[PDB]
């Protein structure tokens, strides 16, 4: 800890560091709105009960997929004001904007996986 | 370790190798063409540490084919340069601590040769007569000695050979023959390799 | 486009180089080589609280090492009509760090129709720079008049806040604090105020190799925001004696292309 | 514990035709603080030959207190005076002698030779002399040096002449010198000492720089 | 590993002033609270201590014994305070340099042929004299007001240099982790030596 | 850093130093090391100097939210067994002693201890802090019970006041407050107002 | 400390039928800043012998001084000159005296003596070696295939002088520390002979 | 890190004129592999750019600005204005501050509307900083600000203006051991552009 | 390992505790930490266990030569300039610290203190030991001035005793012995003799 | 990192008993004593716990959170002990693989189906039943007088067993460094479980 139980699409990542995080500024920085979101699910959920979090996470699910397809830039100008982050700019919007992406894949591949059936 | 160099002319890429292997304290072959080729007109020379140097030729070369066979044409020797540079640099920087040289080569139709020099950090110069490994310290200044701007094909033949003799003579290694090709505007040349009794 | 793309790319702070960075940094560690290094601007920062508004006040130096990078380099920023900040340290994160908590302050601003309160910069920058546990260092005097009364704050690089009358950060501040334990006194003046922050500004200037060069202040009273740059000359270059200017022709030169624009 | 710590400094050297002359900065600063602003480095040793000693100030006054010993040695013993060949070779054998525990200097030796002569010395911290004509150095060098290598020998000048270096010339070059690197370091300034030196004795100079 | 606090002193028109703080600090606990650091080596030099407090009552017991030594042999000469300046200096460089270091760091003030003198003799072989000084943390706090007063005015009297030691005792109380209410004085002028203490320093803490 | 409760009949005392330093330099001469949490419940602090804060805020929000849900005034034990749930989660970089008394309608005076490592327990008087181990025999020979506020306060500034003196982390003034059935009423000691010893 | 001096330099020295013949750089750096430019590096200890420096400095010059010392002993006591091998053992047994401590040299001791001429090499490591074409320091790869080259051992003065400059000016053009000066020497029956210097600015300028 | 390779780069501001000048030189160390190696990028047509420094970087960091510089060009319709750049490259200096990239550029130019002559400088990590008369920043920098210190003047001529600049490089970087070999000289005055290659000691 | 000596008028007193361990295990469960140098001058221990037993002996013979050789009763100055010259010659690796007691003829009773590195100075009390710092604001603010054998016994006895149960190192049996102007006489509190706190 | 010292226990016929200390040391100090140690998590079964505080609490919750779900749903049936033995040792072995270990020894005993069960569960995925017990610093000292005493007579009475708890508890109070002079005891016979505390332990030093 997978076995194997196409290279060219995937390839050049070693296993050796991904199982190494880097500069502890790493799980906190690369999985930064999930844990708040869990953090603000769990809170919820253990002081006003088990409705609200199940209610917001399943409004997130239904608001999530209305966007256009991935392999192009997102609006996001909903889903923002219901998550509480209206106007938090923050280190997250102007360093490195997903709008002027440096590299950028295949549409097909792109939309395949989103759908996740590869 | 091994050895590369490549001199450069009016409308010649002229670059040598060394066909041998490596390992503790034995030599497991003594013909290991190390010259992967690009397309018609494109060589690409590596040496570097074990297994990622035949993985990295490997994963760049069928990725120029790609293009050709999608566009009809073919690249160009600084795109190819420019291309495999940036491939190297964001790939060892990722996830992989490699240690890999090389040394581009080719002949396109609008201006002469091209013959490019790389480090294991990714960069990029167009010096006209490079050289890597170790026989670099002990050869460079003799190919900078007799370097007329101007070489006949027939003179760069020469040249190499002395360039040969001279690291077979005072080396620490035992290099025991070398393998020879130039480009020229007709495909990949061949010639009969060095070989030292 | 690409071929070895999947998921779409995400925004914030890169990581791909620590890597490489860390054996480069191995490798040249036991050679000898040369080290890399920031403008950690170690200066003096000073605050008081007088009878109607608070005075502001920093040095203008900014060495990077050993060597005085610059000789006029603005410690002092905007953050609101009535709010202002001062920094320490690492000039490249306070710049950051202060510019980004200006922007939302301006558009609650907007958002509110009215002055913000100091409470919520303090709060957003604790929040912030508790978030990044470490590894950004910006010691900051945050100071403003608003709705209720002055205030006054001393953020520490790690999240910790506290509310004095006075207060004194960077490398070089003992002397300057130390000037204002021996001469403050509950309820001054403005003219008093701005005397005694300029010299205690001075003493830690003097007596200190981190700073140097002109000072400046930033009164911001109830309904005047002053902000004077520079106040005080403390040191001044001499002349040159002997003119080593050198004439037409004096170079060499091997080739030369000229090219006109329009 | 670490029996080494640093204190700044700075030593300037210009060996003229008939003139000696070694200048330097007063200030002796360690970590962060100042604990001084007088500091002289700038000792006298004989009617004719100056020493300056840079670098950390525990053996700057070691080997400025044995230095005199030993001259007064060699005086009472061959009846006459130490020149300013000798002293180099004296002072570079006493460096040597601890090359496994160095003494954490960064002499400069100037003075007159047999005849009327300028002559400049320069040693480093493990101890090996070299003549020189213009050198300087200490904490503070890398700057003072390379203006001096402009001015003083004509280095990448042409269609310039060649003049023999004037004494009026030279206190206005290194007050301009210092003035000109005290703003850019953070160890050097406070008060500069001139120890000019010809054949009639020593004559001293002091100025203000950079007053803090 | 006792520890001391500060030793500053000031120079002044014919004759020396020196305090310190009568503490001893276990590392952060105050193991004792009545130990004195001030000497009376000769009738015209005095003596003041920082850091480790052995090798302070070493030097003590050395000192005393030779300048007592050279009294009784009887000449007409004694110790000019240069003299143990340069004494303690080859000293302490010695001690360093044989791995073996005295962490101390020490003030030696006094007036002798109508001049006063006051030495900095640091454990690492630092020598050098100053119109005032500060010793061990002090170096920061307690040296800006004294070289501040000292540019304005160079030449001062016995009213405000007394002053101005109670000013800096009462500002390094105020901020520093190891001090004392109580501290030591001791003047040097031309009459003889004269060890003063306990003191005191009333405070105020009306903006808290 | 000397922080510590005391808890008598209808109430509890509270006592702490202002002497928050960064080593061997001073860095607030004056501070108010006590945080009123609520309205009765008082919550001290020891350790560092920003986990404390977070713990603080984060313990402010969710008993804020807890009480204004259930519309009736918060109990003790939840504050405790929420900072002892905060606290316990977090045991790696989180080292952050806390201390926590207050007043409730139903079994009014409470004094909770939960130092660092995230275990909770209640005991008649708290100590806690850096200089906060000099105190132990007089405050085990002094304490009985059966105890009034007046001589509950006085006990307590002669408690901290010893080891006001003792050590160089504590030092300045008292920060006496007294929470009781009614309200809470806080005073401060300075100057010869302090016990000599 | 800092770093003394010389990281690196360039020499060498070949042998043919007209004696033997030294050249050597002049750049005495100080890891990455210049200290100097015409450091003379060709020891002379008598008209007979020619000593070299590389490595460190101030290691080489005292002890190529204490052979010179001894070497002059000798001579003043038996009457007769020293033969190199001697001279280069004498040194190989101080050097490798001290060993592990931190010495670092490379010194090519040559001259003319009875049996002909000689050019044994010493250095820290403590071997003795001997031989006819040798070069020591940084620079003496990009120097050893050219000189190694064109060494003929049946070579005229003059085509010899050309060889040793166009060796020195190829090795430090490439190299990165070699550099400033070229000085050349020369060795024959009646001892050393200054041959010539010269600025390496010259001769890329009349070998372009 | 900076000594891998060399760089050093000046910037002087002058009357209606800026120069900006570089030394070619790329080596692995002590070893020399070239003497051509560009580190000066033609970004606009009267503004320039001198990256120096650590040359895999170096290049990487030319191209995104580059790529950036002709979207917004593109995108907002008409030039970018020299004050512009400055935070352009601050911000993707700091895009990597955690791995942090190894540069230090200097960029002089011209207003396209006024013609107000504008230098300015960054370090590793993006601080900006603006400093009037002149700035300089390589791997040697040390041996630079004492030589230019003295030579400088205010309200300066082209011609005094290339002397300078000249002057204050041929003789100062010839100090060091790496970064040396040639010496190109960009001067940029009002209407036209004017590249000079000098010629230094060749060691 | 709690050590402490009282000083009062014509005598004084010294107390200590028998739990010498060798880590989280009991060693010896009753020891006599208390050594009777010739016979008026005691001297306890602390620290290791056979440096301060070698610096004992050493003390035994010299103090006991000095004393036979000026043939008049040794005064406890020089058993505390012994113990210093001692001790700081040779402050390397003997970490011993020590307290040192007695009567003499002249200016009878006398309480010297030793601390590890040598220094040496007097106080009324002296207090050492690793278990010897949770008492310091009890015996300061007990320790008044005045007072006879029975009372400082008593004082003696309730201070070590209030230790004797905050710690680990500490525990067991007490070892009061107070010598006075005639002679020395011992005692020891065992079960409930030793007061609860 | 609060901390305990033994959590002994024996087997009998028809019931176990259980004794730990009511001590909590802050590495040295004994900063708590009154905290308890043993718990009552159903009407057959008790606990005991040793080593970190904090985990004993977190377990002390989720398994009494357990027990109740399980008596509130209704069924009939309840958690034998040697289910809640599987379910610890499960629980530590799957925090031990995670690289987050809790620092706990817990003693598990119990009377179901006219039967005694008795365990050992320790922090490294340690489990096995034995007719005697002990935790902690306790293994060495006090298992040999029980593990003698039940290899001289395998079965016991009430009696018997209670003085023998007492002998091990007032030698493990004479000679251990954390202890205290009360301490906790529960039998588990069928009637149920009945905690008594605290207790005493007369002792003697009469050998002083």
């Amino acid at each position: 800890s997978p076995v194997t139980e196409d290279l060219l699409r995937k390839g050049f990542s070693c296993v050796k560091n991904e199982l190494l995080p880097s500069h502890p500024l790493e799980l906190s920085e690369k999985n930064f709105q999930l844990n708040q979101d869990k953090m603000n699910f769990s809170t919820l959920r253990n002081i006003q009960g088990l409705f609200a979090p199940l209610k917001l996470q399943m409004e997130f699910k239904a608001v999530q997929q209305v966007q256009r397809l991935p392999f192009l830039s997102s609006s996001n100008l909903s889903l923002d004001v219901l998550r509480g982050n209206d106007e938090t700019i923050g280190f997250e919007d102007i360093l490195n904007d997903p709008s002027q992406s440096e590299v950028m894949g295949e549409p097909h591949l792109m939309v395949e996986y989103k759908l996740g059936l590869l | 370790m091994e050895y590369l160099i490549g001199i450069q002319g009016p409308d010649y890429v002229l670059v040598a190798s060394d066909r041998v292997a490596a390992s503790n304290i034995v030599q497991m072959k003594d013909d290991h063409d190390k010259m992967f080729k690009m397309s018609e007109k494109i060589l690409l020379l590596c040496v570097g540490e074990a297994g990622d140097t035949v993985q990295f030729a490997e994963y760049i070369q069928k990725n120029v084919q790609l293009y050709k066979m999608r566009n009809g044409y073919e690249l160009s020797p600084t795109a190819a340069a420019n291309f495999t540079r940036r491939n190297l640099a964001d790939c060892l920087r990722s996830r992989t601590p490699y240690h890999v040289n090389l040394l581009l080569a080719g002949y396109d139709e609008h201006e002469g040769p091209a013959l490019y020099y790389m480090d294991y950090l990714a960069a990029l110069a167009k010096a006209p007569f490079a050289a890597h490994g170790y026989g670099a310290f002990l050869t460079l200044s003799i190919l900078d000695r007799y370097y007329t701007p101007t070489i006949s094909r027939e003179r760069a033949v020469e040249l190499l050979r002395k360039c040969l003799e001279e690291l077979q003579k005072r080396f620490i290694l035992n290099l025991p023959t070398f393998s020879v090709r130039i480009i020229d505007k007709n495909g990949i040349h061949d010639l009969d390799n060095i070989s030292f009794p | 486009a690409a071929v070895s793309v999947y998921a779409p790319p995400v925004g914030g702070f890169s990581f791909d180089n620590c890597r490489r960075n860390a054996v480069l940094e191995a490798d040249f560690a036991k050679r000898g080589y040369k080290l890399p290094k920031v403008r950690k601007t170690g200066t003096t920062i000073a605050g008081v609280v007088y009878k109607d508004g608070i005075v502001l006040g920093a040095d203008t130096r900014a060495t990077e090492g050993m060597v005085v990078a610059d000789k006029n380099c603005s410690k002092i920023h905007f953050i609101s009509p009535n709010i202002y900040c001062c920094g320490a340290g690492t000039a490249a994160d306070t710049d950051m760090t202060t510019q980004l908590i200006s922007s939302n302050l301006e558009l609650h601003s907007l958002s509110t129709g009215r002055l913000p309160r100091v409470v919520t910069a303090n709060r957003m920058l604790k929040q912030m720079l508790f978030r990044y546990q470490g590894y950004i260092g910006a010691a900051l005097v945050l100071g403003g008049v608003d709705v209720t009364g002055p205030h006054l704050y001393s953020i520490y690089p790690h999240g910790s806040t506290d509310k004095l009358p006075y207060v004194t950060m960077g490398s070089g501040s003992l002397a300057a604090m130390a000037v204002f334990e021996d001469k403050f006194r509950p309820d001054m003046e403005e003219e008093e105020a701005k005397n005694l922050v300029s010299e205690a500004i001075a003493a830690g200037i003097f007596n200190d190799l981190g700073s140097g060069s002109n000072i400046d202040l930033c009164v911001i009273s109830k309904n005047k925001l002053d902000f004077l740059r520079p106040y005080t000359v403390p040191n001044k270059k001499g002349t040159r004696l002997g003119r080593y200017r050198c004439e037409k022709g004096t170079t060499a030169v091997l080739t030369e292309k000229i090219t006109p624009l329009e | 514990f670490s029996p080494y710590v640093f204190n700044g400094g700075t030593i300037l050297a210009i060996a003229g035709e008939d003139f000696a002359i070694v200048a330097s900065d007063t200030r002796l600063s360690e970590g962060f603080s100042i604990h001084t602003r007088d500091s002289p480095k700038c000792y006298k040793l004989t009617d004719k030959t100056v020493i300056g000693c840079s670098g950390f100030h525990g053996d700057c006054l070691t080997l400025t207190k044995i230095i005199e010993a030993r001259l007064k040695m060699y005086k009472h013993s061959n009846n006459k005076a130490m020149t300013t060949g000798a002293i180099a070779a004296m002072l570079s054998t006493i460096l040597y002698s601890r090359r496994f525990f160095p003494y954490y200097v960064y002499n400069i030796i100037g003075g007159l030779d047999e005849e009327g002569k300028g002559a400049v010395y320069s040693f480093d911290p493990v101890g090996s002399y070299q003549r020189d004509s213009f050198k300087a150095g200490g904490s503070a060098s890398a700057m003072l040096q390379p203006l001096l290598d402009n001015q003083v020998g004509f280095k990448n000048m042409q269609n310039v002449e060649h003049v023999p270096l004037s004494l009026d010339r030279a206190m206005r070059l290194v007050k301009d010198v210092f003035i000109s690197a005290a703003e850019r370091d953070v160890y050097t300034g406070d008060a500069l000492r001139i120890c000019i030196v010809t054949k009639e004795g020593i004559r001293e100079e002091t100025v203000s720089l950079r007053k803090d | 590993m006792v520890t001391g606090t500060s030793v500053l002193g000031v120079k002044f028109e014919g004759g020396v002033v020196i305090a310190a703080d009568m503490l001893g600090s276990y590392g952060s606990l105050a193991r004792f609270r009545n130990i004195s650091r001030i000497m009376r080596v000769n009738n015209s030099t005095m003596l003041g201590a920082s850091g480790d407090y052995a090798d302070f009552q070493y030097l003590k017991q050395v000192l005393g014994q030779m300048v007592i030594d050279e009294e009784l042999l009887g000449d007409g000469h004694s110790y000019s305070p240069r003299a143990i300046h340069s004494w303690l200096t080859r000293a302490m460089y010695s001690r360093r340099s044989k791995m073996n270091p005295l962490w101390n760091t020490m003030v030696i003030g006094g007036y002798a042929d109508g001049e006063s003198f006051l030495g900095y003799v640091d454990m690492l072989g630092v020598a050098y004299e100053a119109p005032s000084l500060a010793t061990g943390y002090g170096a920061y706090l307690a040296q800006p007001l004294l070289r501040e007063v000292l540019e304005k005015q160079p030449v001062l009297s016995q009213t405000e240099a007394r002053d101005l030691v109670e000013r800096c005792m009462r500002v390094l109380y105020y901020r520093d982790a190891r001090s004392y209410n109580r501290f030591q004085t001791a003047t040097v002028t031309e009459k003889g030596v004269e060890i003063e203490g306990p003191l005191s320093t009333e405070t105020n803490w009306d903006i808290a | 850093t000397t922080i510590m409760a005391v808890q008598f009949d209808g109430g509890v005392v509270l006592g702490a130093d202002s002497r928050t330093t960064t080593g061997s330099y001073i860095a607030n001469r004056v501070t108010d090391k006590l945080t009123p949490i609520h309205d009765r419940i008082f919550c001290c602090r020891s350790g560092s100097a920003a986990d404390t804060q977070a713990v603080a805020d984060a313990v402010t929000y969710q008993l804020g939210f807890h009480s204004i849900e259930l519309n009736e005034p918060p109990l003790v034990h939840t504050a405790a067994s929420l900072f002892k749930e905060m606290c316990y989660r977090y045991r790696e970089d989180l080292m952050a002693g806390i201390i926590i008394a207050g007043w409730d309608p139903q079994e009014g005076g409470q004094g909770y201890s939960v130092p660092m490592g995230g275990m909770m327990v209640r005991q008649s008087f708290a100590i806690g802090g850096s200089g906060s181990s000099y105190i132990y025999g007089y405050v085990d020979a002094t304490y009985r019970e059966g105890m009034t506020k007046e001589e509950c306060l006085q006990f307590t500034a002669n408690a901290l006041a010893l080891a006001m003196e003792r050590d160089g982390s504590s030092g300045g003034v008292i920060r006496l407050a007294a929470i009781a059935e009614s309200g809470v009423e806080r005073q401060v000691l300075l100057g010869d107002q302090i016990p000599k010893f | 400390p800092g770093i003394e001096m010389l990281h690196g330099t360039t020499t060498l020295a070949f042998k043919f039928r007209h004696g033997v013949i030294v050249a050597a750089d002049s750049r005495a750096t100080a890891g990455a800043y210049i200290a100097s430019q015409t450091v003379k590096k060709v020891i002379e200890i008598n008209p007979y012998l020619l000593g070299t420096m590389a490595g460190g400095a101030a290691d080489c010059s005292f002890w190529e001084r204490l052979l010179a010392r001894q070497c002059r002993i000798y001579e003043l006591r038996n009457k007769e000159r020293i033969s190199v091998a001697a001279a280069s053992k004498l040194l190989a047994n101080m050097v490798y005296q001290y060993k592990g401590m931190g010495l670092s040299m490379g010194t090519m001791i040559c001259g003319w003596d009875k049996r002909g001429p000689g050019l044994y090499y010493v250095d820290s490591e403590g071997n003795r070696i001997s031989g006819a074409t040798f070069s020591v320091g940084s620079g003496s790869v990009y120097a050893y295939g050219v000189m190694d080259r064109g060494y003929s051992y049946d070579l005229e003065v003059e085509q010899a002088y050309d060889l040793a400059r166009r060796a020195i000016y190829q090795a430090t053009y490439r190299d990165a520390y070699s550099g400033g000066a070229v000085n050349l020497y020369h060795v024959r029956e009646d001892g050393w002979i200054r041959v010539s210097s010269d600025n390496v600015a010259d001769l890329h300028e009349k070998y372009s | 890190i900076m000594s891998y390779n060399g760089g050093a780069v000046m910037a002087m501001k002058g009357k209606n004129c800026v120069a900006i000048a570089a030394d070619r030189r790329f080596g692995i160390q002590a070893q020399m592999v070239t003497t051509d190696f560009q580190k000066i990028f033609p970004m606009g047509d009267r503004l320039y750019i001198g990256l120096a420094g650590l040359a895999t970087d170096v290049q990487t960091v030319a191209q995104r600005l580059k790529f950036r510089l002709n979207l917004y060009e593109l995108k907002e319709g008409r030039q970018i204005k020299p004050y512009t750049l400055m935070s352009m490259v601050a911000n993707l200096l700091y895009e990597k501050r955690f791995g942090p990239y190894y540069t230090e550029p200097v960029i002089a130019g011209l207003d396209p509307k006024t013609f107000k002559p504008f230098i300015c400088s960054l370090d590793l990590i993006g601080c900006p900083m603006v400093t009037d008369d002149f700035v300089v920043s390589g791997t040697c920098a040390e041996q630079m600000y004492g030589m230019c210190e003295s030579l400088w003047e205010p309200n300066m001529d082209p011609d005094h203006l290339f002397e300078t600049i000249s002057q204050a490089m041929l003789n100062a970087v010839d100090r060091d051991a790496v970064s040396g070999m040639g010496v190109i000289v960009h001067i940029i005055e009002k209407d036209k552009i004017t590249t000079r290659t000098l010629k230094a000691r060749m060691d």
